[PDB]
């Protein structure tokens, strides 16, 4: 019973249309109910739609006349085709296996539905050097500032995923310009300012940006 | 009417003790046709208990939901610290399946003051024509911290942004990053950039500061 | 023809020739063209109990 991977969502201008896919595995996806549920990023959980094992469907009242669900039980793939996209349907969505009383027992992974806005831009990266103003006794902190990007899911790792101690990526901030920005910082013994490798690996998945930036003490 | 309303909305405790919470409807519901949910941030939300009576498999027995009608509770018999998350109530009695808003569960680790650190803008960015001035507050229990930027001793209002991390699963602390954003032109008009942090673990506020243009 | 059963009150509008839901989809089925009549009444006084 390992199942319910999601895929497909992302940057899309309003007025378009998108079919999402939630594939499952190790389960007879025909002989049950599935469902869709949204999660607004500041708000709670709101049910979208259901299908039946016979095949009858229902929807929320706001998404009436707009959104069509379907499935292919030959390939075990649920299809959420959403149409006439408005700029308030911007939640992350979850496919959910359904039982009986309409409990959503098994859950998907999630995929971001983001309405058009500022299009998709790549991040600009700077290294924030370790300094004595950041140094205190045994440790000193250094990091990477990755700013000005629209396509929300972005990741920065330290040394290709090596350092897990002190590495803390802070929540991205949404500026008035409409673009996101964030900064990830890690502390490391002050005896080790420049000694070892500290390269932040920036990857932007909606685009295809991959850049490694080294952080060294100030000149 | 069917609207799920949380009792408190959040609970900050210490582990090893009996946790109890409820969710309140906007009418009496048909008999026990509701459920609970929990949400791990950055993860998928998961099952808690069906029918407010008995929970499904994959869940141990430290937990108990009760109530009838409008009131419907949930009791955790002993606070496991790794169970700190956002916890939801869900109904299925009404013709829609409505939800609530969640309850925050966490701990109040002994008062810990933040490590503070101020970062001047990198030379690369001043080429571009803008200056970000970052100030970091590392590890700290009470999140009710204040970050006052000062530029040449003038308190700066309306050009900063903060964000804060989720309570740390190891030491139950918070960390906060405040960014002050200026133009290159306006940056080059002042000298001292300061970041003054106020917090319960500090007897008087801590200021970390640098002087633009001093190696 | 006379067929008889007991359902809840908040679901009787699932019974029309051409409908949906688990008593129209499962558990029972009408045609779409229809002649007859349907009669229902609450029996909570007698058929519900403590």
């Amino acid at each position: 019973e390992v199942q319910l991977v999601e895929s497909g969502g992302g940057l899309i201008q309003p007025g378009g249309s998108l079919r999402l896919s939630c594939a499952a595995s190790g389960f007879t996806v025909s002989s049950n109910y599935m469902s869709w549920v949204r999660q607004a990023p500041g708000k709670g959980l709101e049910w979208v739609s259901v299908i039946y094992s016979g095949g009858s469907t229902y929807y929320a009242d706001s998404v009436k006349g707009r959104f069509t669900i379907s499935r292919d039980n030959s390939k075990n793939t649920l299809y959420l085709q959403m149409n006439s996209l408005r700029a308030e349907d911007t939640a992350v969505y979850y496919c959910a296996r359904d039982y009986g009383d309409f409990y959503f027992d098994y859950w998907g992974q999630g995929t971001l539905v983001t309405v058009s806005s500022a299009s998709t831009k790549g991040p600009s990266v700077f290294p924030l050097a370790p300094s004595s103003k950041s140094t205190s006794g045994g440790t000193a902190a250094l990091g990477c500032l990755v700013k000005d990007y629209f396509p929300e899911p972005v990741t920065v790792s330290w040394n290709s995923g090596a350092l897990t101690s002190g590495v803390h990526t802070f929540p991205a901030v949404l500026q008035s310009s409409g673009l996101y920005s964030l900064s990830s910082v890690v502390t490391v013994p002050s005896s080790s300012l420049g000694t070892q490798t500290y390269i932040c690996n920036v990857n932007h998945k909606p685009s295809n940006t991959k850049v490694d930036k080294k952080v060294e003490p100030k000149s | 009417e069917i609207v799920l309303t949380q009792s408190p909305g959040t609970l900050s405790l210490s582990p090893g003790e009996r946790a109890t919470l409820s969710c309140r409807a906007s009418q009496s519901v048909s008999s026990s046709y509701l459920a609970w949910y929990q949400q791990k941030p950055g993860q998928a939300p998961r099952l808690l208990i069906y029918g407010a009576s008995s929970r499904a498999t994959g869940i141990p027995d430290r937990f108990s939901g009760s109530g009838s009608g409008t009131d419907f509770t949930l009791t955790i018999s002993r606070l496991e610290p790794e169970d700190f998350a956002v916890y939801y109530c869900q109904q299925y009695g009404s013709s829609p399946r409505t939800f609530g808003q969640g309850t925050k569960l966490e701990i109040k680790r002994t008062v810990a003051a933040p490590s503070v650190f101020i970062f001047p803008p990198s030379d690369e960015q001043l080429k571009s024509g803008t200056a970000s001035v970052v100030c970091l507050l590392n590890n700290f229990y009470p999140r009710e911290a204040k970050v006052q930027w000062k530029v040449d001793n003038a308190l700066q209002s309306g050009n900063s942004q903060e964000s804060v991390t989720e309570q740390d699963s190891k030491d139950s602390t918070y960390s906060l990053s405040s960014t002050l954003t200026l133009s290159k032109a306006d940056y080059e008009k002042h000298k001292v950039y300061a970041c003054e942090v106020t917090h319960q673990g500090l007897s008087s506020p801590v200021t970390k500061s640098f002087n633009r243009g001093e190696c | 023809y006379a067929d008889s059963f007991v359902i809840r009150g908040d679901e009787v509008r699932q019974i029309a020739p051409g409908q949906t839901g688990k008593i129209a989809d499962y558990n029972y089925k009408l045609p779409d063209d229809f002649t007859g009549c349907v009669i229902a009444w609450n029996s909570n006084n007698l058929d519900s109990k403590v």
